RNA sequence: GCUGGGAAGGCCCGGCGGGGAAGGUGGCUCGGGGGCCCCCGAGUGUUACAGCCCCCCCGGCAGCAGCACUCGCCGAAUCCCGGGGCCGAGGGAGCGAGACCCGUCGCCGCGCUCUCCCCCCUCCCGGCG
RNA sequence: UGGGCCACUUUUGGUAAGCAGAACUGGCGCUGCGGGAUGAACCGAACGCCGGGUUAAGGCGCCCGAUGCCGACGCUCAUCA
RNA sequence: CGGUUGGCCUCGGAUAGCCGGUCCCCCGCCGGGGUCCGGUGCGGAGUGCCCUUCGUCCUGGGAAACGGGGCGCGGCCGGAGAGGCGGCCGCCCCCUCGCCCGUCACGCACCGCACGUUCGUGGGGAACCUGGCGCUAAACCAUUCGUAGACGACCUGCUU
């Protein structure tokens, strides 16, 4: 499974109706995927690990993108995940600040790849929820929990280093 | 040192991006690289914006963080920024830059003639000024 | 652009400046790079010195006179980096290598010209400020360059002359501002034309 | 007016830049953004592509050439061309003297220098 | 009186790493360093002008030593200026690094 | 066009309201600096001389995957116009006249006439005001 | 023609081997081309002679075509990175 | 043999800071500090600045008038890192023209078309004419030497 920016889907599925149980139960997952094809694939993966159910003897009765409920309010997100290193597998709890749930999960994927060299096929996201400010554990979010927060932008590195490529004056980094 | 700070109510100038050349109020801060951002009187709806894309001005509005658009809009209007800016000389510097970009060919000819005559007059006055300032014969 | 491009090496990173110079000099563009003793290299001074001493160790052991020539001047060190980035075994690369010219300090066809700056190779732009760097002049002097004291005194002379010329230029600019304040009443007709089309904020 | 073969009929006001009534190609002119309102300017009807088409005299009745025809290389400006030029310039030029600096602008020529690039120039 | 052409540089031929295609030329035009600025030059005539020993006939003039290979810009080549052009004869390799005129002919402005 | 017959968002001080809390506003207590008077820092708390979140008894209006560039998948639910580049292979297609200087022809898409009325710019205009 | 050799997976002897011996498929031999700097076998793709367009694998500081994106988020300082 | 198609005649630098200008102290009436005042997404701005070319003729207006131009003369000063350059005074000789806004007409207006336009009196090589100022050498061989030497090379001497 590759990436991009992720979307959250809810995928609801069931086993196929045999003439023993004419109404098999429905199951629902929240799945963070680049698109709905990857969403259905990851659904069948997870539900096959959990229940004895395969894509052949089953169906997707619904696969639909969950939109962000409040995409203009900055939320804290707690991610409960498991992954596996080159050695055995580990449980983990991360915290992020974002506007969207899928944005925070994408942030978690790039962060796990950065800090633990973990690939997306190694990561399994098992819980994601919206944390308030007073329930957070990580200092990288609790330092932004301040109502009168204030900081400068100290060392502004020039970015247009090629427009111009040859100038006569050296750039300034204080602004 | 550090006269401008990223804070709630700070007005920044979006320099590149889809909202380039715009004015923006900082509503909240999202984690060290982005800010929740809303320009209601400069026609920029609320979104996340990179500090790499914004440049801080000297104007600070007054509202609590994560307030609504009507509150940031009336805080913009009471001591409106569209008249403080534009009669700041950053803004008219930008304005001169864009009209110099829009300057046509006949306009370029007239600018050449006017600038040529103006430089002639200034140069002759400079020559007179230094030839008068050389009148020094004191022990 | 048919004129020579004159760059100031002080404050620039070696390989980045060399890459820019090499592409320019392949595309045409006679380039002079002055003050090659002010070129910076990233990484600390000791490991840069060790890299140069390993290069000094590289020697044709049958005939070191035939072997690789370890130039010691900072100008020639920069020139050899650009040589490494050029296709110098061809006539095109040799013509580009001839189109490039490098100097220690600023010799006097170029001390009375404007020097340009390449911000994509500047140390303040390309290095984090909490990182160690080295000086090509100090590195050259400790691997065997003889002429860093004479270059320093000649640069001090050049800086004194440049200060004198700069004070002249400042007095001329003050006189020009005074002349505008004197005859503004006869250029008011021409000034408003320029303000209308974006010159003269 | 643009002529009936696609070619543009232009005039410099010949007393300004020595350009008569000529045809010129649309692909080989650059169009600027300055206007002269030329409604109610009488254009003679005898101002067509046949009027502007080149003239030939060589060669009558002769097949071998060793003597040369030293005449007709002097292209003569005909009197009807001169009086058409006089009429159209007499009804265009007072309108050109109206707007300022335009006659100096039309006397001048266009050029590129060490700065300006044509993709950035507004015309 | 005045220049009337934009100055470009013959940067090289169209090529991969170990194969060059000499029917297309790569041109670096002075002042343009993005594709959406190369859009202006997209059909302009371009010329490699050079001198030689013998005299050639000049259109509308007397014979002299100047010779011209004509071509035109065909499209953009990669994210930073750098158009690719197509000449009547393939350009000589001694012209790499030299000046090529872009002539403002057929005009769309 | 579809979607949670989009999600959010805008305006209507949204209004009767009902709560709740801190990244705690005002007011107060305490600590610092400026001519008893002002602002910043620490505790208090629930609207106050700011605001935020949830439920409405119901929302209304405008807009609508926005011509304020927040976040999609699309087109029998899709069309119009323009620009650059490369290329022009082929060569007797005439059912009629009994081909006549020389096949402007097939298929496909159209327009007018062999009906009669109008009306609008015109025109060798005829005399012209 | 009846000397074969190599690679994924399976597999025998051997401490192992660019060792010896099998199975299956593909290759090389008999095969050039793009990439892997370089290379019988890898990766892409198989080839009449050309123009235009687009790609694969692979790349895009400079050699060297292409990031001269105001690319995104982190991690890392090495006196053998 | 060809390239080329306006120039930039210059602070040092800092980057968690800069740049400019003035009132009071000090340096044989300029430079250095301390106030104070501006500007800082650099406008005293290299995304910058300077030059700008169709040419003449009658005719006005301001800009100028303390000027322009003499490869015209003479003199002085500065520049050594690769000075190969730059700047200023005195003599006289032509014009009040050239810069901006106007009036008036004319020029091959070569009948749509390419290499036009500069640097440029470019660089290099032979040859002819034309005047003014000047100058009248060395090297190698041969010969000697033997501080040298396989041969070349090298060190020496040769009318006073
Ligand atoms: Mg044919
Ligand atoms: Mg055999
Ligand atoms: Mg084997
Ligand atoms: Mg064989
Ligand atoms: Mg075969
Ligand atoms: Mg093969
Ligand atoms: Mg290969
Ligand atoms: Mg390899
Ligand atoms: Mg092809
Ligand atoms: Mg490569
Ligand atoms: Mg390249």
């Amino acid at each position: 499974k590759a990436s991009g920016t992720l979307r959250e889907y809810k995928v609801v599925g069931r086993c196929l109706p045999t003439p023993k149980c004419h109404t098999p139960p429905l199951y629902r997952m929240r799945i963070f995927a680049p698109n709905h094809v990857v969403a259905k694939s990851r659904f069948w993966y997870f539900v096959s690990q959990l229940k004895k159910m395969k894509k052949s003897s089953g169906e997707i009765v619904y696969c639909g993108q969950v939109f962000e409920k409040s995409p203009l309010r900055v939320k804290n997100f707690g991610i409960w995940l498991r992954y596996d290193s080159r050695s055995g597998t580990h449980n983990m709890y991360r915290e992020y600040r974002d506007l969207t749930t899928a944005g925070a999960v994408t942030q978690c994927y790039r962060d796990m790849g950065a800090r633990h060299r973990a690939r997306a096929h190694s990561i399994q996201i098992m819980k994601v929820e919206e944390i308030a400010a007073s329930k957070c554990r990580r200092p990288a979010v609790k330092q932004f929990h301040d109502s009168k927060i204030k900081f400068p932008l100290p060392h502004r590195v020039l970015r247009r280093q090629h427009k111009p490529r040859f100038t006569t004056k050296r750039p300034n980094t204080f602004f | 040192v550090f006269r401008r700070f990223v804070e709630v109510g700070r007005v920044a100038y979006v320099s590149f991006g889809p909202h380039a050349g715009k004015l923006v109020a900082i509503v909240d801060v999202i984690d060290q690289n982005r800010a929740l951002v809303d320009g209601p009187c400069t026609q920029v709806r609320r979104q996340a914006m990179p500090f790499k894309c914004m440049q801080l001005t000297d104007f600070i509005l007054k509202f609590p963080h994560s307030a609504h658009q009507k509150y940031v809009r009336q805080a913009w209007q009471k001591a409106d920024i569209n008249t403080k800016w534009a009669a700041t000389r950053w803004a008219k510097k930008i304005e001169a830059r864009e009209r110099k970009a829009k300057m046509t060919d006949f306009d370029r000819f007239k600018v050449m003639k006017a600038k040529k005559m103006r430089n002639r007059i200034i140069k002759n006055e400079v020559k007179k000024l230094q030839k008068a300032a050389l009148l020094k014969a004191s022990p | 652009e048919v004129q020579v491009l004159v760059l100031d090496g002080r404050g620039h990173l070696l390989g980045r400046l060399a890459a820019i110079v090499a592409k320019q000099v392949l595309l045409g563009r006679k380039v002079v790079v002055v003050r090659c003793e002010g070129i910076n290299i990233s990484g600390n001074f000791y490991r840069n010195k060790l890299k140069y001493l390993a290069f000094l160790r590289k020697r044709m052991n049958t005939n070191p006179s035939r072997g690789p020539y370890h130039f010691r001047a900072p100008s020639r060190i920069f020139w050899r980096t650009v040589r490494g980035m050029l296709p110098h075994k061809t006539k095109r690369g040799q013509a580009a290598l001839d189109r490039l010219k490098v100097f220690d300090g600023i010799p006097p066809p170029y001390d009375k010209k404007k020097r340009m700056v390449v911000p994509a190779a500047l140390k303040v732009v390309r290095l984090k400020p909490t990182r160690k760097f080295a000086y090509l002049g100090r590195l050259a002097h400790e691997v065997g360059w003889k002429y860093q004291a004479v270059t320093a005194t000649l640069e001090e002379k050049r800086k004194e002359k440049a200060k004198i010329h700069y004070r002249k230029k400042k007095q001329l600019m003050r006189l020009r501002k005074q002349a505008e304040k004197n005859v503004e009443k006869k250029i008011d007709k021409y000034t408003e034309v320029l303000k209308t089309h974006g010159l003269l904020v | 007016k643009q002529l009936a073969s696609g070619l543009l009929l232009v005039t410099g006001p010949l007393v300004l830049n020595r350009v008569p009534l000529r045809r010129t190609h649309q692909k080989f002119v650059i169009a600027t953004s300055t206007k002269i309102d030329i409604s109610n300017v009488k254009i003679p009807k005898h101002l067509t592509d046949a009027y502007f088409k080149k003239k030939k005299l060589r060669k009558p009745r002769h097949q071998e050439g060793e003597i040369f025809d030293t005449e007709k290389e002097k292209y003569e400006i005909t009197e009807q061309r001169k009086i058409d030029q006089k009429a159209v310039d007499s009804q265009i030029l007072p309108k050109i003297k109206a707007i300022p600096q335009l006659q100096g602008y039309l006397r001048s020529v266009f050029a590129l220098t060490n700065g300006i690039y044509p993709h950035k120039l507004v015309f | 009186s005045g220049r009337l052409w934009s100055k470009a540089i013959f940067a090289g031929y169209k090529r991969g790493l170990r194969n060059q295609r000499e029917h297309t030329a790569l041109l670096k035009i002075e002042g343009v360093y993005a594709r959406d600025e190369t859009e202006f030059y997209l059909g302009k005539r371009c010329a490699y002008v050079y001198k030689a020993k013998n005299n050639t006939v000049t259109p509308g003039g007397k014979p002299n030593k100047t010779r011209v290979i004509w071509g035109k810009v065909t499209r953009a080549h990669g994210n930073s200026g750098m158009v690719r052009a197509k000449f009547r004869s393939n350009l000589p390799a001694k012209a790499i690094g030299h000046r090529i005129r872009v002539m403002l002919y057929p005009s769309r402005i």
